[PDB]
């Protein structure tokens, strides 16, 4: 392993329009090669557009469209915005890598998913320990700057279904090289 | 309850 080989992303957030501050995050290339490659394709767009989706494959307007106080934060759909949607770079879904990583700590950057091998671009950062996660969903990053943003994010007041009732934007994104 | 799920939202 090699933490040369890790890269960062920034996501940029606005709630309503007004900016809330950058999420920094490092990604694990080193245990997660493929997880992480999508995260960054993602952020900086560079790899076209969606094989099936069609739309671009960029984070980017993109919003962040469920969160539970306590718990996480989560986005990631550009392609529905209601969780429903999203597609990996590798076009479609892709498999889950070694469940290396836990979500033993708060602030650490997982794949959201509907079941095995289900990965597209949604993911969801913790702002807790959970350890009930383990095994079901690759964590491939983590939070180093800007942790902050996360849990204001986390508990803004939500609707029944837990979307936020203000917009929160990723109103820009890309690489920290 | 506490999952992160994409389609089918559990409690």
């Amino acid at each position: 392993m090699s933490k040369k080989d890790r890269r960062r992303v920034f996501l940029d957030v606005t709630i309503d329009g007004n900016l809330a501050g950058r999420i920094v995050m490092e990604l694990y290339n080193d245990i997660a090669p493929r997880t992480c490659n999508n995260f960054l394709m993602l952020c900086t767009g560079m790899a076209g557009t969606g094989k099936i989706s069609g739309k671009p494959l960029h984070y980017k307007g993109s919003t962040f469209h469920r969160v539970i106080k306590n718990f996480m934060i989560q986005g990631g759909d550009f392609t529905k915005g209601d969780g429903t949607g999203g597609e990996s770079i590798y076009g479609g879904m892709f498999d889950d890598e070694e469940f290396v990583m836990k979500h033993d700590e708060p602030f650490v950057v997982s794949m959201a998913n509907k079941g095995p091998n289900t990965n597209g671009s949604q993911f969801f950062i913790t702002t807790t320990p959970a350890p009930h996660l383990n095994n079901i969903h690759v964590v491939f990053g983590k939070v180093v700057s800007g942790q902050e943003v996360v849990t204001k994010i986390e508990y803004l007041k939500t609707n029944s279904k837990n979307r936020p009732l203000a917009d929160v934007v990723i109103l820009n994104c890309g690489e920290l090289v | 309850x506490l999952l992160v799920t994409a389609g089918l939202v559990l409690a």
